């Protein structure tokens, strides 16, 4: 037994993080398949203002909101209260990848981000 | 897309009548000129549902055109030893010894300790290349001689390193030994680590004069111009007890050095003891003592972490003021910044008659518009109004250039929606070197940022900025109050938390009533003492905010523009590593005010209970609202109305962060509970301070602790304190064209407090 | 219902060959006799799905009949000053001064300081009656003279109290003054408190000799029998610097005393300084120093909290070893117990040949059956087997007489189901005075219990006890391992954590392999050092548990049967109040092992990640299970099988509490991850140590941190460490009549570790 | 302004704790009215063993499990694996109030406790 | 004037009396220093033919009881000259390894102690102005200094 070269070792918990993530994706797709109404719910009131999200919608949100920042979507305000676009976080010293479509309101942009994330999870599976 | 062309800052946050403030401005390239003028800020929020942006142009000598130029910023912390006579460049045999603790050993080339010219490749350096310690000399002809270790460094493991130049043997030698103990390294003594080595190489060149200053945690870029050495190849991690010997050391000397013995003391050229200067008041200085008695003293640059756990820290003592011999390490990060050190572009002297308020320098360059905010104080030792407004400058520094949504994985989870970011956030992400980090961000190493500076361009300080949590934050949010006051014809003065720290209770005692900001989260011990003394002797205060007096901060005695905070378990972005809880600036245990038996309830009546940023709720009236003793507070409000249903911050008065009534945490016994906020979703959470064992459903609508409490109490000599216990409160003042319960209640309290009558007894 | 008739305990947990252990037994009434015999415990769990209860009767001199009698227990902490010559009963004018900090001022009659006979109503006392300070004298005829304060005490407010007897004026006088500062009291200086008073009353009687010892925080019940004064009317809160004067003090003297001046030093009869004896090693003693130089020294009884924040604590220093003058207070609780102090009923000397194992004294009285468990060690300085089993006696003391489900509101929320309680829990609730509290319970004041004793009847220590979390806990759970070993014909020795604390790495070095218990949660610094040294030099260890080495504990140097722990934010029942984090026993910062840079990962490979008690999950195999280097561990297990689906603890191997792999917390780089537990519900939670900002869904099945990791690594000289990272693991050994993957894996690891070959290299 | 008598003051947060508790009760009764199946779910598997509780059932559990200990129900084992009864927590130095009905299994006792708590909440409203 | 560690053991199971003696000389504590090749260590055994009866006297450090205590006074004879440091009694029979650990200042088998007198217990900023000797085993067998022995003496 001897530990000499740091290159002979790695973060083995990564093996769990893969195994976990796959299962979670399979779970999320099941929820959206068994509770299709939640999508329409999110379209009506993305903030949950005076109408709090459904537990199943909250479960989908709980999965989506805690993802790694690198490659994660956010909303870029091109013009205040006029134009919003979907941006992707990249490495430090890189500009974000902006979407082609413009959105009149931030709520519309949030719902578009939600739909795009569901489509990405479907594409991976 | 739309990109930033111009940026700037000022030397100091606040200025009084006849005092001077300096301004520093940098453009992307040196070309053409920019326009500068003076404005008074009224309303920052541009929400169509609200009053909209409001400023007043002010005539001054400042107005005109100035040349636009690029100004380089030195980024990352290091130690600089000025050596004009090349004393630390020996002509014969020499040696360099130090203890190293590397956090990013595989992150490119990192200079450990050097007297080196990288342009000419002259002098000597000890660096990390391809995750290996390398000792190099160069004669300035481009030819260099190097010796490379055969054992790559393990991350966050303490090492003893010796580099030797022996011209008699025409040799370079390198000695590396792991000095792991139970408590000092990433892993313990159970790991059968083999990282010791002794390696030799042929020396074909001689070490020439680099014409640079000696650097710890960096390399000299080129020959010093106007006595400034630019530092490149920044090192990440701790250095402990670096020293230079004027002789060639052997294996036995390296072995004795690895155990902490000072071998051949007469032969030392320099020996920097980073622990030299620790006392009962900590180590509030950038001066590094040369312990060899040859006066080669050093200077800390960009505020490296002082009072850091050393190579020999066994964990028996966790306060650096009681065990300085085990706290001899400095922590360096490649992304530290305490001062941009730019050239002044213009200055402003405050004339007589200029009313105390929020001001900014407005700059136009190409299509870009920038603001440099500051505060005008009344003439020294006088007040010019019965109302004082305290600007939360310490909290502004805490959130300065915040990048939560770009760095923190749980940023969006805490926010409770997809964040909305503007060109300022993109600019911060693109060019980090220009701006630096917030206390809510971690360094590239992973350790949370402990020091924040005023002398840098702070993008989230400008009035037009919108923050990631879904609305405006800090200074713009404070403008919600300012506009309201200006709308109601109230006469007020302005002071900063820095000014309060300097002047104490004497500043507060000149006014009938004092108004806090939207979020006075970060305070000094002296600020809490001043508030307590003011309220005790008949002062009147309005706490129109939440999460006030949460974190203890200290202002750097030598650098009043630098602020320190060390965070722990609670409502935190990060936790301080073991044994590094005490502040280097004053040597005291900081962190949470609650943890030091000074919870916010003890002074302002309510304390932090919950946070959540999906939206805001509204207040429901409690029995005490019907009490005859507080009929003045609730005058003109129907007893069956909701208070603050609608606003510019989450669409309600009760939201973002909440404070609660609590007798056990020091709420005055005579305090009344007037109303409580409702309609909080699962996003709103119980804070870790109120949890013994976490269990399911500790969140909004499922736990009693998730609420805001409107409270009032009275003190001796006609003093009183009123608290709304919500950040979003000031967001609801202008709702429905200044016709709402929130405006009415605030106006009633402020009208009562500015009278010559004592505050009503409760 | 079925009620408890007999109870008992032993003087010490473990005993070696030729050493004596003493037994103490109490019945409800003095009536008849009881039968005592010796048994060896094998299996405690009575679950029909399992092997069922198993014991072996052993012939001994102990076996026979003994008379059954009631033995009274002194309950609550106080200070006792023996005064045979009635020195502290003056014949003329006298005064009593102290600082008080009351936690339950309205909880009936509470004696503050007295030389008092309550049977005869003779002597003098200062007490709290109807929430008011009262000074009383009595001549023993039943007639008494009292003076009563007109200002009732506020809860947790520091007061200066002076009681004066003046025969020349034939008067009793009482002086009361609030001494509130910024940090010492419940509320601060903003509260306009008016609790000062000076009251006089007529003295019609003279103070007679009580024939009792002087008491701090109590009253004498009657005249001392065999030199023992029974203490009644127990006080709750802090007392600081009590003193007696042989003269009558005035208002000015009381005013000077309230500011901390020692007035008329020559006139003092006694002055107890509770801070006298604080050094670099804390204050590990019950000796109270008389600072008047008249040798009236005191004794602490039932372990009151030493190193407590005093009346003048300004919060500049938070370690009592560096500021002893501000730590002069003792905290008294009415429900403290360090020793039952019963009369011995019988003793046992360990004969030659009695094999080292788990033993108990079985007692039959009426229809009641009781057990007194203990441990037999091998002959001193020798081992009698290649396997050592470490009994978690520190953890047994931590959970001793736990009453979570009867006291803690969140007990059921943490449990994740309605608790199932037996006659032992009902007995604990009915008669608290007989048994005392756990470190998981708070005192009647609210502050968490810091001290636990072995010398008391511990009901949850008996083999047949079932715990509130839905199955067996601590010692019974450990029997799951013992039975398994006895079933597989393995030869093992038994040692306690107390024995490991005494003997260090030398005890561990006598064995090929060491096995931990089901829950080694509470450890000493020395225990961690011993484990590290043992594993480093080629020792082999099996960590068949979770949440090990979480809390730092210290064994009382003067009382080896007493254990101290002070808890903080994390997986805790309570938080230590401000400035009281350092242990009185050794003067060191304790709490979490992780907080002192010694997380469990650093020694055993995995550390605490989650807890939940609704049920248990099962393990899924990870890629490293297929590695050739660990084919020996997974031999006879199909690579597509679930590991531990079914068990006696939540019906699975992965449950109750979980540990995880983590390089950042000090997991050895060569450690392999073999399997991870799944099927955890919302009841399983992320621990507060792993949270920066709490957000929704930080629980089982929604966060990556909620899991258990099966891990292995190898050390120098043929040593190795194997971890299962689950409390419920030992619960699944006997599942399906000892035919399962859990049994197979454990048997493979144990068979490899007991061979003469070095442990396999990874 | 003077604070002299502790009897002139009280824990005013009690006024919130009443106002809160009533609302919560009204919420719980609504859930059991709008999701009647959850009761039957709890009858099938009170431990949630390999079948985790529904979010609505978990919400009801979250309300019930965090109540004050004084007056709260638990299960008393009269005979191990044979007889269980429903007990009420009382003051220190008092025996618990035991139910008349006996239960063969701990799961049956837990479901009975659940039903009894729902009936108590109904009785209060 | 040489510092010694002394252990006396009564073992009825082996019917034995044992004595362990070890010099604990350092640079500053003894008459002569570490240069002297001192050989004063020993482990000796003898047969125990009688049992220790109750003396009906108080325990003495630096003396012997003359006779049975009359009116609760034990007359002290055969007076010792020099220093005693950390005397303790154990309720078990100690071995060679226990004596070796005791000679280095380790408190072995703490639970097994019957009494342990720490003469330094009571030293503060005002010295030790008392005759009270603290029993550090937590069994309340406290002692009393008689005829003022020199306190605050080098150990
Ligand atoms: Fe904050
Ligand atoms: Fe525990």
């Amino acid at each position: 037994s001897c530990v000499r070269d740091p290159s002979n070792y790695r973060d083995r918990s990564a093996d769990w993080y893969a195994f976990y993530d796959e299962r979670r994706r399979k779970e999320i797709i099941d929820i959206i398949d068994e509770h299709p109404e939640i999508v329409e719910e999110h379209a009506a009131n993305p903030f949950g203002y005076r109408k709090h999200p459904s537990p199943y919608l909250q479960r989908v949100h709980n999965y989506f909101r805690m993802q790694p920042t690198f490659g994660r979507y956010y909303i870029y305000s091109e013009r205040e209260w006029d134009a919003y676009r979907i941006a992707t976080i990249r490495e430090f010293g890189e500009l974000p990848e902006l979407g082609d479509e413009r959105f009149k309101t931030e709520e519309e942009a949030m719902h578009a981000v939600f739909l795009r994330r569901i489509e990405d999870v479907r594409a991976e599976l | 897309m739309k990109d930033i062309a111009i940026r700037g800052y000022c030397d100091r946050p606040s200025v009084a009548t006849g005092e001077t403030i300096r301004f520093y401005v940098s453009a992307n390239e040196t070309r053409g000129t920019f326009d500068a003028e003076l404005v008074r800020l009224i309303h920052g929020d541009s929400n169509p549902a609200g009053p909209g942006y409001k400023e007043e142009a002010i005539k001054s000598d400042l107005e005109g055109q100035y040349p636009a130029r690029f100004q380089r910023t030195q980024f990352g912390s290091y130690v600089e030893v000025a050596d004009p006579d090349a004393g630390l460049q020996p002509d014969g045999a020499f040696s360099v010894h130090l203890f190293l603790w590397s956090t990013t050993p595989s992150r490119g080339r990192q200079g450990i300790a050097s007297r080196w010219n990288d342009e000419r490749q002259s002098g000597w350096n000890l660096a990390i290349e391809d995750g290996r310690v390398v000792f190099t000399i160069g004669d300035g002809s481009g030819a260099t001689s190097s010796v490379v270790s055969d054992r790559p460094l393990f991350q966050q493991i303490w090492y003893s390193i010796t580099g030797v130049y022996d011209p008699e043997k025409k040799q370079l030698r390198l000695y590396q030994k792991s000095v792991v103990n139970r408590t000092n390294s990433r892993f313990g003594l159970v790991v059968p680590l083999d990282s010791d080595c002794a390696v030799s190489a042929d020396a074909t060149v001689k070490a020439a004069d680099s014409e640079t200053s000696l650097l710890i945690a960096g390399l000299g870029e080129a020959a010093a111009q106007d006595g400034r050495t630019w530092c490149i190849a920044h090192y990440n991690g701790k250095v402990d007890a670096p020293k230079i010997y004027g002789c060639a050391l052997g294996q036995d000397d390296a072995e004795k050095l690895s155990r902490g013995e000072i071998v051949r003391p007469i032969s030392r050229l320099a020996h920097w003891d980073f622990s030299a200067g620790i006392g009962l008041n900590g180590i509030p200085t950038d001066h590094v003592v040369d312990a060899s008695g040859y006066g080669h003293h050093g200077r800390c640059m960009n505020q490296p972490s002082r009072g850091s756990t050393g190579w020999n820290w066994d964990g028996h003592e966790e306060n650096f003021i009681h065990c300085p011999e085990q706290y001899g390490a400095l922590w360096f990060h490649e992304d530290c910044l305490d001062d941009c050190r730019w050239e002044k572009d213009f200055e402003f002297t405050v004339p007589e008659g200029l009313k105390s308020d929020f001001y900014a320098v407005k700059i136009r360059y190409e299509d870009t518009e920038d603001y440099i905010p500051f505060f005008v104080l009344p003439p020294r030792g006088t007040a010019t109004a019965p109302i004082l407004v305290i600007a939360s400058t310490l909290s502004y520094l805490a959130y300065a250039n915040e990048q939560i949504m770009h760095k923190a994985d749980i940023g969006q989870a805490v926010a409770g929606h997809t964040p909305v970011l503007n060109e300022n956030d993109v600019e911060l992400h693109k060019n980090l070197s220009y701006y630096g980090l917030s206390t809510y961000d971690g360094h590239i190493d992973g350790r949370g940022v402990q020091y924040t500076s005023w002398r840098r361009p702070i993008m989230n300080l400008r009035p037009k900025h919108r923050q990631g949590f879904g609305s405006i934050w800090e200074l713009p949010a404070d403008l919600h109050l300012i506009d309201w006051l200006n709308h109601n014809g109230f006469e007020y003065d302005v002071a900063t938390e820095h000014d309060l720290n300097d002047q104490g209770a004497e500043l507060l005692r000149r006014y009938k009533v004092v108004l806090t900001g939207s979020h006075p989260e970060y305070q000094t011990w002296a600020n809490a003492d001043a508030w307590e003394d003011y309220l005790a002797d008949g002062g009147r205060g309005m706490y129109l905010a939440a999460n006030g007096m949460y974190w203890i901060v200290e202002v750097h005695p030598e650098k009043p523009w630098v602020m320190e905070v060390r965070k722990e378990l609670g409502v935190t972005a990060w936790e301080a590593p073991p044994g590094e809880y005490h502040y280097s600036t004053n040597g005291r245990r900081g962190g949470r005010f609650r943890g030091r038996a000074r919870a916010t309830q003890k002074i302002w009546g309510t304390g932090m209970s919950s946070f959540g940023f999906d939206h805001s709720g509204y207040f429901v009236q409690m029995p005490d609202s019907q009490d005859e003793r507080v009929a003045w507070i609730m005058e003109g409000i129907d007893p069956e109305e909701r208070i603050g249903d609608g606003g510019l911050v989450g669409g309600g008065a009760g939201g973002y962060e909440l404070d609660r009534y609590d007798l056990a945490l020091g709420t005055p016994p005579n305090t009344l509970l007037l109303a409580s906020s409702v309609e909080h979703s699962v996003v709103y959470t119980v804070i870790p301070d109120d949890k013994a064992f976490p269990h399911p459903g500790m969140n909004g609508g499922e736990h009693p602790f998730v609420r805001a409490d409107i409270t009032y109490f009275s003190t001796a000599n006609g003093g009183g304190m009123f608290a709304t216990s919500s950040i979003s409160w000031l967001g609801s003042l202008s709702w429905n064209d200044y016709d709402n319960n929130v405006s009415k209640m605030t106006k009633n309290v402020l009208n009562q407090f500015i009278k010559d009558e004592p505050a009503p007894r409760v």
